[PDB]
């Protein structure tokens, strides 16, 4: 974000669950895993203007 | 879900109302403005719970961990104005002018 | 009411100092702030000056274009060439749009 | 264009670390010398403007008042060693510094090749102008004169900032060489006869027209001697110098966008010129002399003919000079009077013989007295207004009568008639007032001999 | 340079100017002798037109 | 919102009608905004009071906004041409002069037209030469 | 203070920002916002006179109510994208609320009314916190948020800005209220460019920071909260009116000075956007600014206003010394302009 | 024989006041305590 | 002299030694990160 | 099927053009 | 030194001045095209981490 | 802007790729102004505390005009690399993109015809 020093610390202290895809608990898939996935692999190099 | 989602919505709305309208007594508004955090912990449980995103319901605690704190701040205040002024009344905090 | 100084006077410098020449009040600053005023003012930006400015030689190229005129006349005029032809970009350089 | 500039700047470490005895005969002493590296610039043996670097250039016209603006920082510093030698001695140090940076910043901007170098350094000259004014100020006033100052010139700046990067992005580049052989061609549209108004209206502004002039008259009148030197003389044709650079972009829409203000001008020339006559004040009647005989040049900057462009920079070094020293002698009068009523002090020249030569000849460059550049400078500017419509000779004929009237009132109620009966007895002339007074004469005597490196750039 | 350490500040100045203003014009040396009006061959031994 | 927007769409000088409804409603609406304004701070004394003056700067509001429309439109109209900031200047000059009155001062209505008229006149050539307001980021 | 007190209160007026600006799931960055509420309460009634605790009152009421509303934007968005931040396809009513809100916790334009009046009631140093180190925090989260937010309400909060603080300003003649005026002012500036080059806002913000932290450090020297308090600076230390002197002109945009770089390049961006219908307006009452920005140097330092006698009293006793950090952020302010590519 | 007109306790005056341009009512208005504290009590 | 002595009037010899000291290794930073900056300019790149 | 990256500008930096192209700063 | 050093030198910094111009304009364009192409480095905006999905066995099937 | 380029350093403050450009000469202008501006804080302090301007601390004089300066190196070294970043990346794109940025034909005067305004 406004200043990564999570990145740069390379811990991971918000990001590990910001979307419904991430770790459930007892890896209880969430209603939907599916389709997140297949809408941020998709976003993923290509930037908002064109994952829009 | 999408019809209650809307009720909770509004009584955000409904208790938004009354924080920016006040009348007399402040401990009305802090009242008030701790009716928007029973209904934002209700709505932001009510999603995750059928969203099943059981990874998120820390945030609808972490929501009253610190909105509790927040409204300790908020009484200690009122009571530092019911003993400068022992009336409460949002009427008399005009000396800023 | 409030304290605050009573008028100052002015000094008549001329008083002490009658060869006051106007720069400060004690003679020997006076006389070497003229001195060098008088000097680097007049002695050498007026006269060094207007000498280096008096000699910049063809300002602005109109001592060159008095000769190339003759020159140019010279040649124009003998060779039975216009003085000063009426077009100066010559019309066969121009590609003038076409249709209108 | 740095050693015109650097040892400038130099003066502001010599003015400081210099002896406060020694610190008034360094600084003249010096400056005297910067304006010798100054004339250097005058050495343009081709027409090949002189680019000296990326951002420092010095054409024929800059290069007549870069001198100027190095000439007169001497002559400010000798004419404020009296008022300003009653003070603590870093009070000084301080105002020796404020002249300094006038025309370190002044030289840069008439040499300057950006626009906006123009305007970041055109804009600033105001900090050091507002100091001299409001700080040094005698009356209660000056407080009042400085916000005009400042908010009539800056009011004008910001449309000016708009504009010139709004240039940047429809041509790409504010360099004045290239803008010109660059086809910026306006096109007539609402919004460009906006856009010319943007440009010319900063430069219009401190160049006093008639309809925004009131801060001029204010300004002089409280401002120290230097202060008033400084806005006549340079600060003024500042604005000249604007309006001559940013016009060759715009070059369409001038030609009909002027009108309004040619009339505001050639109007206020007359109205300008005739309150000189009655007007009790002598640095009041200076200003409005400045002002209509500027309004002149607004008049030749817009009407765009060869001959206008340099009857301009002719009358603009031309009228600077005379105009300080008018000034310089209105302040020399003020000290010993201690008020600066005309009526008072009649008959000066029984008591004070060669000031009033001074003043004579300093009336004559006033008026047109023709073996002058003054009224060289007029009869251009006059050849190419009648150009622009025969009628024009009616309004710049009644100008040159009235100017005829006010210059030589100043000289029959000040200079002449019997004496004052016991005003404080007026001392004797000191010698810095009377150089200071010739310096600036003996330039208008040499410059008139030559009036070639003073004629613009047209030719 | 003692006690005149105040009155060889300006001058310097003015050597370091020139020391920059030849010094631009090592900068903006290109079309040194390339410019077409001017575009003489190198006389001999004479390294470049104008320095 | 279908509806302001009209008042561009057809020429101007023509439908005056149109053009005085819709000019009227969006001075009557910031009136409406600036009574309101007006009111919850620098509140009055009585809320009767309050509606007065919510109608009065309504009112006002309404009036400037009716003679700047009929005005530019009907000097549009008497003048024959349609595309010119002086029409709206008039009209401008016009709707300052009601604000004048409203508040029943010469000088105000001095200020209001050169202002008022200055900046309707300025909305015309906006229009005419399609200058952008609040535009999208287009770097 | 119980020194311990002390560093757990500044460790969370500091853990706040940094919290807010480092973390990406929203809901850290609104616990961020949380503390920093939580921790400026304690300070700003240290001195706990009646002033103080109205101060502290309004300033929490207002910061509570707009923390709840940017946890509401949070919370709408978890159901439109399960997401605990905001995305390309964020409903726009979701992201205005968010801009309404933390335009709010900043101060910015019809929500300009908290500031002024708690400026007013706390000590100047508790003034530069509340005004400086915590705009960092939600204009972190604006600033992140960029891409996605509305051109035309940041625009209206941004002209308003400068309209209210400009106006504000001429009137007020307590100090603490003057500076809290500028600074909603020049937080008007800094949300005009935010969405179009959010950089510019990171320099329209330092530069603010490096220009009021001098400032403030100077009104407390001789802690006047009052113009004729400051007036008589040049009776209780003449050096720093100088320097008070240009670094109001700075704060003002006048061009010599390094003021002038955020107004030239946030123009220079607006009008490469071709806004120049909005930025002319802001330029020409930023112009008003200056005015009273002026009106306050002539009493402080171009005219010497009259002092009282016990003046010299203080004279005599040595003045304790302004920090080293004064010099430094006000020459480095006063003067930087020189080096302005290098900046931006 | 000059002094440059610094200003007198009048000048001075308008700047206090806890409103510049005082208005009709805000005329009423009377400058903070100096200390920051209110004399109200009761 | 002072009847209340000046905290100062001797120097804080500390004070010299940190700041003269802390300079002096700025200096021997910065040389030395120019010339091996240099080099690296010039190999990394043709020369 | 995914949409590609966008492409990737290649080569190695060399001192700016000109220098920062500011406003007459000739840097 | 002559005239040809200032014709020289002039053409020097018209160059200078013409490329620093042209590559000004150039890099408005650019900007104009990949904020709303979004197809080159500048502006591109970011989307959540695909480093933390979980393509792993889930507990239901069908994901 | 140009955050968000492929290989962004999250954190760092000069990618090593700035090793690439050229050292900032330790006398460029802007160093040497830093120094200025340095100089000028110190003597400022002295000034503002009340000491000898020019004659006092002459260990802190050193102090800042050696911390600016030091300052101004590293911080200009990086800058520097940021203007060269901008370069490449704007040059790429030019021609990875090419037919948006089409190189044009200049009509020699003789062909164009720029309409004459007189201004008799
Ligand atoms: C005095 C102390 C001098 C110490 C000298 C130490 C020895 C030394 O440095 O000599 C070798 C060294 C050799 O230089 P060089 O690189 O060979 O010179 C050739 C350059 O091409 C020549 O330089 P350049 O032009 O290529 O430099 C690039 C850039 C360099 O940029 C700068 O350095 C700007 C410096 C401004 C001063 O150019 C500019 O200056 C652009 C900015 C122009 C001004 C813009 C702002 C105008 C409005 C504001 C004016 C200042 C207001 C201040 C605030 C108000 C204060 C009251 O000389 C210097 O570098 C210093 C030159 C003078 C610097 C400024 C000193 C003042
Ligand atoms: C104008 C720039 C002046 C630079 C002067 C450099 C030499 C010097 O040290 O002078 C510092 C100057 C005068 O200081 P001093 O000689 O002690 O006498 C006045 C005491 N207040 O006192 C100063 O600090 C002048 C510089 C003030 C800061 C702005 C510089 C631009
Ligand atoms: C007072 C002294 C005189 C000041 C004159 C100020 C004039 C307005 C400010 C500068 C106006 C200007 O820059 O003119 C051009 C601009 C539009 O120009 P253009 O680039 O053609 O944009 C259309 C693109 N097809 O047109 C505009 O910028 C319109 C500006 C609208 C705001 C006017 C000023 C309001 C001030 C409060
Ligand atoms: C044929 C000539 C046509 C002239 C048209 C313009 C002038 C028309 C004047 C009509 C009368 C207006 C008037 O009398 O009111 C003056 C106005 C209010 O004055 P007030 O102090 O309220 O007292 C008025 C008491 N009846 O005070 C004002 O605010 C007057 C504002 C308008 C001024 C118009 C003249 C301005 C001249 C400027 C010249 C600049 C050079
Ligand atoms: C830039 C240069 C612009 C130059 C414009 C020159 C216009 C000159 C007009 C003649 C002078 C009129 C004048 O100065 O009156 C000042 C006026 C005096 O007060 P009065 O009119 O009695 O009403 C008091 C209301 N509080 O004081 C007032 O009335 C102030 C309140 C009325 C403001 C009227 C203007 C409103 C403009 C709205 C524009 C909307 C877009
Ligand atoms: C781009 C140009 C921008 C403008 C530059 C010129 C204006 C500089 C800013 C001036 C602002 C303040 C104006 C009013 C100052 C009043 C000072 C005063 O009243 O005197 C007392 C003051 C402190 O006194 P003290 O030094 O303690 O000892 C004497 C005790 N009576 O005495 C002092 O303060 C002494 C030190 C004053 C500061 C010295 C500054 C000298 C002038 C700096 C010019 C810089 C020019 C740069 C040009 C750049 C060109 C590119």
């Amino acid at each position: 974000p406004f200043l990564d020093i999570q990145k740069k610390l390379g811990i991971s202290l918000d990001r590990h669950f910001m979307f419904l895809s991430a770790e459930q608990p007892y890896k209880n898939a969430a209603r939907c895993h599916a389709f997140e996935k297949e809408w941020i692999e998709c976003a993923h190099g290509i930037g908002g203007t064109r994952a829009k | 879900m999408p019809s209650t989602f809307f009720n909770l919505t509004m009584a955000f709305s409904l208790s938004l109302l009354g924080t920016l309208m006040f009348r007399s007594h402040l401990m009305s508004t802090l009242l008030c403005l701790e009716g928007m955090v029973l209904s934002l912990f209700i709505m932001t449980s009510v999603t995750s719970l059928n969203s099943n995103s059981m990874s998120s319901m820390p945030i609808p605690i972490t929501i009253l961990v610190f909105a509790a704190c927040e409204a300790a701040v908020g009484l200690a205040l009122l009571v530092k104005v019911s003993n400068t002024y022992g009336t409460d009344y949002v009427q008399n905090l005009n000396l800023l002018q | 009411q409030w304290q605050e100084d009573p008028e100052p006077e002015d000094e008549n410098v001329y008083a002490k100092n009658p060869d006051f020449h106007g720069y400060d009040s004690d003679p020997v600053v006076d006389v070497w702030n003229m001195r060098a005023v008088f000097f680097f003012g007049f002695s050498i930006v007026l006269v060094f000056g207007t000498t280096f400015v008096a000699y910049v030689p063809d300002y602005r190229m109109q001592e060159w274009a008095r000769r190339e005129a003759e020159r140019l006349v010279k040649y124009r005029e003998v060779n039975g060439l216009p003085i000063m032809e009426s077009n100066y970009f010559d019309p066969s350089k121009i590609q003038l749009p076409e249709d209108d | 264009m740095l050693k015109i500039i650097l040892p400038s700047l130099m003066l502001l470490p010599l003015t400081w670390l210099s002896s406060p005895k020694k610190t008034w005969t360094n600084v003249t002493s010096y400056s005297f010398l910067i304006s010798l590296t100054s004339l250097t610039l005058l050495w343009q043996t081709d027409e090949n403007y002189k680019n000296f670097s990326n951002m420092f250039s010095s054409d024929p016209l800059s290069t007549p008042l870069i001198i100027l603006t190095a000439w007169l920082l001497p002559l400010m510093l000798m004419a404020s060693q009296n008022h300003l030698k009653k003070d603590n001695n870093v009070l000084q140090k301080l105002y020796i510094s404020m002249l300094i940076s006038l025309q370190i910043l002044l030289i840069m901007t008439f040499s300057a090749t950006e626009l906006i170098m123009f305007y970041i350094l055109f804009e600033a000259t105001l900090i050091p102008t507002l100091i001299i004014i409001t700080r040094w100020g005698n009356q209660t006033e000056r407080l009042n004169a400085g916000i005009y100052f400042l908010f009539y010139t800056l009011i004008g700046s910001i449309p000016l900032l708009i504009a010139l990067i709004l240039i940047q992005n429809h041509v790409g580049t504010l360099n004045l060489m290239i803008l010109s052989f660059t086809t910026h061609t306006l096109d007539a549209s609402w919004s460009n006869n906006l856009l010319w108004l943007a440009c010319m209206m900063a430069f219009l502004i401190k160049m006093p027209l008639y309809g925004v002039h009131l801060w001029l008259p204010k300004a002089h009148v409280e401002a120290p001697i230097a202060g008033s030197m400084i806005l006549a003389a340079i600060l003024l044709k500042l604005g000249s110098y604007g309006m001559i650079r940013i016009s060759i972009i715009l070059d369409p829409l001038t030609k009909y966008m002027a009108y309004p203000f040619i009339l505001l001008s050639l109007w206020g020339m007359i109205m300008t010129s005739s309150i000189c006559l009655r007007q009790t004040d002598l640095k009041s009647l200076i200003a409005y002399s400045s002002v209509s005989h500027m309004a002149l040049v607004i008049a030749s900057i817009m009407i765009q003919t060869p001959w206008s462009f340099m009857g301009a920079t002719m009358l603009m070094i031309a009228h600077g000079l005379t105009s300080s020293l008018l000034f310089c002698l209105a302040n020399s009068n003020y000290e010993r009077i201690h008020s600066r009523t005309m009526i008072m002090a009649r008959g000066l020249q029984m008591v004070f013989p060669l000031m009033a030569t001074w003043w004579l000849m300093a009336s004559l460059a006033n008026l047109a007295l023709p073996p002058s550049i003054n009224l060289m400078g007029e009869l251009f500017i006059t050849m190419s207004l009648f150009s622009w419509s025969n009628f024009t000779i009616i309004l710049m004929g009644i100008n040159i009568i009235i100017t005829g009237m006010y210059s030589m009132y100043m000289i029959i109620t000040t200079q002449r008639g019997k004496l004052t009966n016991h005003m404080i007895n007026l001392q004797p002339s000191h010698t810095r007032e009377l150089t200071l007074m010739a310096l600036h004469m003996i330039p208008l005597i040499l410059l008139t001999t030559s009036p070639k490196l003073i004629t613009g750039l047209t030719m | 340079l003692r006690e005149h350490w105040v009155h060889i500040l300006v001058p310097a100045g003015f050597v370091f100017g020139c020391y920059l203003d030849r010094k631009d014009d090592e900068k903006l040396t290109a079309f040194r002798n390339k410019s077409m009006l001017f575009q003489r061959e190198l006389r001999p031994n004479e390294e470049v037109t104008w320095k | 919102k279908r509806f302001f927007e009209s008042y561009h769409e057809v020429p101007d000088g023509t439908q005056c009608h149109r053009k005085t409804y819709i000019t009227t409603a969006l001075g009557g609406i910031c009136g409406i905004i600036g009574s309101a304004y007006s009111v919850s701070l620098n509140p009055a004394d009585s809320t009767l009071e309050a509606v007065a003056r919510v109608g009065r700067y309504t009112f006002t509001a309404a009036a400037i906004g009716a003679m700047f429309g009929l005005t530019t439109c009907v000097s549009a109209q008497v003048r024959e041409k349609p595309d010119d900031p002086l029409n709206y200047f008039i009209g401008g000059c016009a709707g300052g002069l009601t604000l004048g009155a409203r508040t029943h001062s010469y000088g105000t209505a001095a200020m209001g037209c050169v202002y008022m008229g200055t900046a309707a006149a300025l909305f015309k050539i906006g229009k005419l030469e399609g200058w952008e307001l609040f535009p999208t980021p287009k770097v | 203070m119980n020194p311990i007190t002390l560093a757990i209160i500044y460790f969370t007026i500091f853990l706040g920002p940094v919290i807010t600006m480092s973390s990406t799931n929203l809901m850290l960055m609104w616990v961020g916002l949380e503390f920093s509420l939580l921790a400026i309460i304690p300070m700003l009634i240290n001195k706990k006179n009646p002033r103080s605790t109205e101060a502290a009152t309004k300033y929490f009421v207002t910061q509570a109510t707009a923390s709840m509303i940017i946890l509401l934007a949070i919370v709408l968005n978890y159901k439109q994208l399960g997401t605990w931040m905001f995305q390309q396809q964020t409903n726009g009513l979701i992201l205005n609320m968010t801009l309404m809100a933390l335009s709010m916790k900043l101060g910015l334009a019809p929500f300009h009314f908290w500031l002024p009046e708690v400026t007013q009631g706390i000590p100047l140093h508790m003034g530069l916190i509340l005004l400086t180190w915590q705009k960092i925090a939600p204009l972190s989260i604006l600033i992140q948020i960029y891409p996605l937010l509305n051109s035309t309400i940041i625009l209206m909060l941004a002209i308003t800005s400068i309209f209210m603080g400009a106006w504000g300003g001429l009137n007020q003649t307590q100090m603490r209220k003057i500076m809290a005026y500028s600074s909603i002012a020049h937080m008007g500036w800094m949300l005009a460019i935010l969405p179009y080059n959010p950089s510019l806002t990171l320099l329209n913000l330092m530069i603010y920071i490096i220009l009021t932290a001098p400032m403030f450090m100077a009104l407390m020297l001789n802690n006047s909260m009052t113009i004729n308090s400051i007036s008589l600076l040049w009776n209780k230390t003449p050096a720093m009116l100088t320097m008070i002197s240009l670094m109001l002109l700075s704060l003002g945009g006048l061009p010599p000075l390094t003021g002038f770089l955020p107004k030239w390049i946030i123009i220079t961006e607006l009008m490469k956007n071709n806004c120049l219908i909005m930025a002319t307006l802001m330029a020409m009452m930023a112009l008003l600014n200056l005015f009273f920005y002026t009106r306050l140097i002539y009493s402080t330092s171009l005219t010497m206003f009259p002092t009282n006698n016990n003046s010299k009293m203080m004279t005599h006793q040595t003045k304790t010394k302004p920090n080293l950090m004064f010099s430094t952020l006000a020459i480095m302010s006063t003067m930087t302009l020189p080096l302005a590519p290098q900046l931006i | 024989g000059a002094r440059q007109w610094q200003p007198d306790i009048e000048w001075a005056e308008q700047f206090s006041g806890a409103v510049m341009y005082p208005s009709k009512e805000t005329a009423h208005w009377k400058p903070p305590p100096w200390n920051d504290v209110d004399i109200l009590k009761e | 002299f002072y009847v209340r002595e000046p905290v100062n009037a001797k120097p804080n010899w500390l004070a010299v030694g940190l700041s003269v000291g802390a300079s002096v290794f700025m200096w021997i930073y910065l040389i030395q990160t120019h010339n091996e900056d240099v080099l690296e300019y010039k190999r990394r790149n043709g020369l | 099927a995914r949409p590609e990256p966008n492409p990737v500008i290649e080569g190695d930096l060399k001192p700016a053009k000109h220098g920062t192209r500011f406003f007459f700063w000739t840097v | 030194d002559g005239p040809e050093k200032n014709y020289e030198k002039t053409l020097a910094i018209l160059q200078i001045e013409s490329e620093k111009a042209e590559l000004r304009l150039k890099e408005q364009e650019v900007r104009r095209l990949m904020r709303a192409r979004g197809d080159g480095p500048w502006y591109q905006f970011p989307t959540p981490e695909k480093e933390f999905i979980d393509h792993s066995p889930k507990a239901t099937p069908d994901n | 802007m140009m955050n968000g380029r492929p290989g962004h350093e999250p954190l760092k403050f000069l990618p090593d790729e700035a090793r690439s450009l050229p050292p900032p000469k330790l006398n460029d202008p802007r160093l040497v102004y830093m120094g200025l501006l340095g100089y000028c804080t110190g003597l400022m302090d002295n000034m503002l505390r009340m000491r000898p301007v020019m004659r006092a601390g002459l260990h802190r004089q050193l102090l800042f005009v050696t911390s600016f300066v030091f300052a101004g190196y590293f911080y200009l070294k990086r800058q520097n690399y940021l203007y060269a970043v901008k370069d490449h990346d704007m040059f790429g794109y030019i021609k990875l993109h090419p037919e948006d940025f089409p190189e044009k034909e200049k009509k020699t005067y003789a062909e164009i015809l720029e309409p004459f305004h007189p201004v008799r």
